[PDB]
């Protein structure tokens, strides 16, 4: 009964019949900014349903030699729907996220994906002293891929990545992962266009394999901002 | 959930088990939760009143150690670094401290700074010089010369110390503009795209106040930092690849294992080979 | 204790013995030896 | 005035001392504290989270291939699949783990460890394995008949994907030590070996070679003492930009 | 009435009609490991009668020019009966010992043996800087002999050996010595194959003498482990 | 049995004795017990209120003295022991301390360490150098050079002191993995047979932080240890034969009495010869 | 601040000082105490245990032969068997004993000593001896008529194998001193001599030469003062391996 | 007393005046001037 | 096995108890000495000294 789950936010809903319970990052849950923690004094806008809903990004194809994928939040959504609009029209934003990564195959398929939400995932470049550039970091909806997943592209290690909020999608066990992320920052709000609180990484620790009929096995990411708040209204930085 | 832990948990004696529908040793890694199998459920245990303390692993203590954050040596002589230096403060230059700090995402702490000075002749004896370490915050003007007006330090905090005195020391309060320091920053410094990715405290300016002597000396200043009143958040995977720059997390890896980008752990003949097997 | 006027100048605080491992070890919503699935 | 006298130790700078010191910025008001998710107060909290063991640390295995152990349908019985050196001080499969990395910042340890293995083969794949922990004393067992005599768990692949092998704290002394001598009586923890209890059986359309991922963690009865610098990080020259900080 | 004594453990018993009371090392008595002193968390095995019984080692012949004999515990018993089996199959052990050294002669014989139980008797080699080897130390049931009893083969002195738990066998007075040894160690348990808690030393301070019919005068050692406990079960290190 | 003794026991006056079946002066050494004959039973005594204190023989005081455990002198100069040394800690190098410690089988105590430094020119004056003593526990990496990264001491405990300051000092807690230190160990260090018999704390690494001067100096570091908060168990026969190695109890004895393997006490003409007989 | 001034003695390092000092490892948790047999809290406890006197410290006596005094069936009467120099400071039969060794770590002593002799001849052997303690003042007595005038005990060999001679504390001063001058009035303790009270009589099949073993110990009225380094141990060079500790 | 936070840093403990010589002098089970045999 | 060490002395005699150690309630006087329901075991005597 913890293998079945339905998520409903705004005008969107998702169900899964092969879940693995679900993770609440650091045991927290999203919430609006309380008066005793607030800084920006202008009255904020709380769009609710028009922004707190599931947004599904373009899928990626899980291949035998895939290294892994990543999407940075809120960058990945900064140009999608009303969430993107508010982000472009406001200097400050704040929100949690409900992440649902989905991937199904066959009972003859095997593979295991580590689905981890990394706070402040500051990437590193490989074999050079030059820091990563803007285009190396800001991929938007498309997201990026890992060059050296073994060290999470930052000189550390995927082996210890489990220290971060995560779940796995082990094909023989489940077909989706769900992670609820609360606001994660040292400030009550932030400027959405130049800083990413979380990075969603989906890495195939165990490659996709099977001896049955070969078919395209996609991986799809659906993300729903939660308890969105926006301050510092101005024109849009499209 | 939350509770006060002063010692390692005790062990309770456990009996034989043969219960249907109860499989404590089975788990589901996919949930993201760590195995919750207790020793008492995996094997038969005895009762143990565990009195092992857990103080040394308190974050306050783990990070509560003075570590070298800066080391600079220069020539003290007649320059006709001119008898003083300016250091753009950062905590990413020395790997030992850096790696520990980077075990966390966010850190809030006051910083105890200790300044150690040594001198060597370029032998007629070692001079007991007076130095001035001035904290020049972001936006303030940095000294242009050993004797420029900047050193009158009317508002900046300066500390004058002699080489014969114990290392100088003072506490820098937690001074971030946020509730905690960002050990890692997945963002850019400016509103334009040409900005710097990742990662300002200011400049530590140190000079010898004495005018130059007839001969030259090499003076080395070592600065140590010890965080205290510490609060930490979101532990992280430890650094494995050698560091390359103070400005980023760029990596390359050692030339040969261990810690090569290709293999963090050194190789063994095979997965059935016991490296330091006891040959009795 | 502390003879300075600013409290941040005080010596270390080595008395915070509270902890909640579960926020890292069991961040799952639905909480023995019963099948976790 | 008050008559006093200085004791040995006067004027010294002990990196581990604990005293108050002059506040550089008097009347400074630190930024108000805010609640932030994931606060950790004791490093023991961190090592209780299981992380991946690099069990396949062999030549030919690159990157993540080193994190998974591949097992295939056997032709013989009671086959040995692999063993795990329990060296936390000497480089080994357990070194680069949360528990391993943090423990290496200390010299003494005490407590039970736990190894969890997750089977990542296809759903149609079945099998039973036996994971054995052998307390020190002799050579690492090479046959199931021998391994089977130690602490163990028989694992049946099924809906619950993972099994846990508790490595109970079994020591004479209260603590063990991270000796540079792997065969020391105060350091050696024993061995972990894995054998087929039956065999890995799969149908024609399933891969006949499957991987296992092993994780390890400390239990709450764990304790670490005597802090030291970790041997896992070093420096030969200045890092790029370190010197330019003075320019 | 303190010259007569019977010791009974398990299926074994010993009597003596010429005892000299009996010694309880440091006034202690063997006992099982209490929960508040325990370290190894696995449930221990307490064999009782199959291990807590008298084991008699091979005798030695007391000669006019003998220098003395010694037996290290538990090494001397690590290969005898069920005690030896448990020791070979377990990583950790713990136990006290009831020692009974016996030697009778004639009312026309004279001789005095110092029977002392030395804790941590670390031997030293003579006239060399090289530390004693494995075979110099581990003699098993046979035990060893002293090279320089005068200094207890360790650079100290037999004269002050009385500081250790002991008794004497003075032929005109008694024919046996009995010493009860409690667990003696800095740890609640230990690995039996590489460390000896006690060393039983029997040294003839006063040589054997007589003018009557000459006959072989043996010295026999019987040792009974007490309150045995074993932890860390695995295969046998035979 | 157990009781609090603050002074030597008093003596009670005793009378004449002629009791049948009562023979206090007769004993049986074979029992292993020491004679229990009281002075009052051996002769006629008077009453004596003995006020002699017994404080100086308290174990805490007997062992509570700072003793030299390490002494190392090296050359401080341009080496083109390179201005630093690594000492594998042990308490068996100096006989005075060693013998006292070896009067016990087990010892539990915290250790107060004092470091004394002196220098001599190889005359233009003595430099007031700064030194760093770093405690490198078992398993940690030891410095390879006078200025290697190891010295940034991010977690190891280091103490920096000047030659002009009073000796450096700190307390090392009782740090055994057992309830007490084993002054003697009748066993081997490893699971194999080739192991070392008998008898790890770590390494004390000391360097001069100052760069070398134009001339050379000899620097000597003396380390003293004073145990405190002491608990001792199982007294032992004192060492008589001169020590040979720090690694074992090997013995050889002096060439001639006293303390020769052949005779500990020097000889006298005969058992009826009174050595320092008073010739009035 | 507080006005102060440094006193003479400031900055000095007295090996016998007693102060607290900076803890090297903050928050370190020492191993829990466990009960261990044989705890000793005062060295006086140790010297109360009797140990063997090397009475036969003569040329020709090697090793343990020096620890036993051989007495044989006499042909004459009132024979002197042996005497014992009571030198604890000057090398003598009492020096290498528990009481002797430990006392030599001090300079002043006070209290009664006790000498116990155990007869180790055959059971069929009989005899009576007289052990005499002679307070200082003159020459060591050489005849029983003279020795007999001091503190003594007449010993009859029998079932109880041992006899005890109490050397009562008889001194003018509260303490005696371990002077390098054996004839000093503050050091000399007197003499102990042993004569045949009757004779050692044995039958044909018993050895006609028997040994005695003498032990000595302090009573509970003993006291030691003014600690010093024992003259019983010295060093001329580095011990083997001492220098290799730096390699 | 002790101004350091760790109790092991404190000065010496010279107040343990209890003792039990008998554990070394009379370790015999069966306890005047009566024959010890 | 089950044993007693005997020291010759004033008490002239020693007793060795052969405790009833059997699987079955009773043993049998079988004409087959090696029968599992008949064989009682052995008694041996050695010099202790
Ligand atoms: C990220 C991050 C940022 C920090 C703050 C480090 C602060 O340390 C500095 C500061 C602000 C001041 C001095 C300093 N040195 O001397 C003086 C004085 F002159 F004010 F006393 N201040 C030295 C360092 C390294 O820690 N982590
Ligand atoms: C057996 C046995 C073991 C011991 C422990 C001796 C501990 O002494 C060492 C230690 C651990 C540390 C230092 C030390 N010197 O300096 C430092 C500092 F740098 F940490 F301050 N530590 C010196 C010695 C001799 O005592 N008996």
């Amino acid at each position: 009964s913890d293998r079945v789950l339905q998520l409903k936010l705004g005008n969107s809903a998702i169900v899964t019949q092969e879940a693995a319970n679900y993770c609440c990052a650091y045991g927290e849950w999203p919430n609006y900014l309380p008066d005793h923690e607030a800084v920006a004094i202008d009255k904020p806008t709380q769009p609710e349903t028009s922004t707190d809903r599931f947004y599904t990004l373009r899928s990626v194809k899980w291949e035998s030699n895939s290294t892994g994928w990543w999407w940075k939040l809120p960058d990945a959504l900064n140009n999608i729907g009303m969430f993107g609009q508010n982000v472009q029209y406001h200097y400050l934003y704040r929100s949690g996220f409900l992440i649902h990564v989905q991937c199904n195959a066959t009972k003859f398929h095997q593979g295991a994906l580590l689905v981890v939400a990394i706070p402040e995932h500051q990437r590193g470049a490989h074999d050079t002293t030059t820091s990563p550039g803007f285009n190396d970091i800001m991929k938007g909806e498309r997201g990026g891929t890992f060059n050296h997943p073994y060290v999470l592209d930052d000189g550390t290690s995927i082996a210890c990545a489990t220290i971060f909020p995560h779940q796995w999608i082990n094909l023989r066990t489940n077909n989706s992962a769900t992670i609820v992320l609360p606001w994660m920052n040292v400030a009550p709000m932030d400027f959405p266009l130049r800083h990413n609180q979380w990075t969603l990484a989906v890495i195939p620790v165990v490659p996709l394999g099977t001896r049955t009929m070969s078919s395209v096995v996609p991986i799809t990411v659906s993300i729903a901002p939660m308890c969105c708040e926006f301050n510092g209204l101005r024109h849009a930085i499209t | 959930v939350e509770s006060i832990i002063k010692t390692a948990t005790d062990t309770v004696k456990s009996e034989i088990n043969a219960e249907l529908g109860v499989v404590p040793s089975l788990n589901a890694v996919e949930t993201g939760a760590t195995s919750n199998t207790e020793p008492e459920e995996a094997i038969q245990t005895r009762t143990v009143i565990n009195q092992h303390g857990v103080s040394e692993t308190l974050v306050e203590n783990f990070l509560g150690r003075a570590a070298l954050v800066s080391k600079k040596s220069f020539e003290y002589k007649n320059h006709a670094h001119k008898n003083f230096f300016k250091w753009t403060i950062n905590t990413k230059s020395f790997v030992q401290l850096r790696r520990k700090l980077e075990l966390f995402t966010y850190l809030r702490f006051d910083a105890e700074i200790t300044i150690l000075t040594t001198v060597a002749v370029n032998y007629m004896g070692l001079p007991d010089l007076t130095l001035q370490a001035m904290f020049v915050p972001t936006g303030a003007l940095t000294p242009k010369e050993q004797d420029s007006f900047h050193w009158q330090s009317g508002s900046n905090a300066s500390v004058f110390f002699k080489i014969s005195d114990p290392p100088a020391r003072m506490t820098i309060p937690f001074m971030c503009i946020n509730s905690a320091y960002s050990v890692f920053y997945d963002g850019f410094a400016g509103f334009e795209k040409n900005g710097l990715y990742g990662i300002t405290i200011g400049n530590l300016c140190v000079r010898i106040v004495n005018e130059h002597q007839p001969v030259g000396f090499t003076v080395t200043v070592r600065v140590y930092m010890k965080p205290k009143h510490i609060k930490a958040w979101a532990p992280r995977p430890p650094r494995t690849m050698p560091y390359m720059s103070i400005a980023n997390a760029n990596y390359k890896g050692r030339d040969t294992a261990p810690n090569t980008l290709n293999a963090i752990i050194g190789n063994r003949a095979s997965v059935t080979t016991m490296p330091h097997n006891i040959v009795t | 204790i502390n003879f300075y006027k600013d409290s941040y100048a005080a010596s270390a605080s080595k008395q915070d013995f509270s902890q909640d491992p579960s926020k890292f070890t069991e961040p799952v919503v639905e909480g023995a030896g019963a099948p976790v699935l | 005035g008050v008559p006093t006298y200085l004791l040995p130790g006067s004027g010294q700078f002990l990196t581990t001392d604990d005293h108050s010191s002059a506040p550089v910025l008097p009347c400074f008001n630190p930024t108000p504290e805010m609640h932030i998710p994931g606060q950790i107060r004791n490093m023991l909290e961190m090592i209780q989270v299981e992380s991946m063991m690099e069990i396949n640390n062999t030549d030919g295995a690159n990157g993540m291939e080193r994190l998974r152990v591949d097992i295939s349908v056997q032709a013989d019985l009671d086959q040995l699949l692999f063993n795990i050196p329990l060296d936390i001080q000497l480089d080994g499969p357990l070194r680069n783990t949360l528990v391993g990395n943090i423990s290496r910042y200390y010299t003494h340890w005490s407590g039970s460890l736990e190894m969890t293995f997750m089977f990542c083969g296809s759903f149609m794949a079945t099998g039973k394995l036996i994971l054995c922990y052998t307390p020190p004393g002799g050579s690492c067992p090479t046959t199931r008949e021998t391994a089977m005599l130690g602490t163990h768990i028989v694992w049946d692949f099924g809906l619950q994907s993972s099994i846990t092998l508790i490595i109970p704290w079994i020591s004479g002394s209260h603590y063990r030590m991270f000796n540079s001598d792997a065969k020391s009586t105060n350091a050696n923890v024993g061995y972990v070996t894995c054998f087929m209890q039956t065999n890995l059986i799969v149908p024609s359309e399933s891969s006949d070679t499957c991987s296992l991922i092993g994780f390890i963690a400390a239990k709450d009865d764990f304790s670490l003492r005597l802090m030291r610098d970790s041997p896992d990080i070093g420096q030969s020259n200045h890092l790029h930009g370190a010197e330019a900080a003075y320019q």
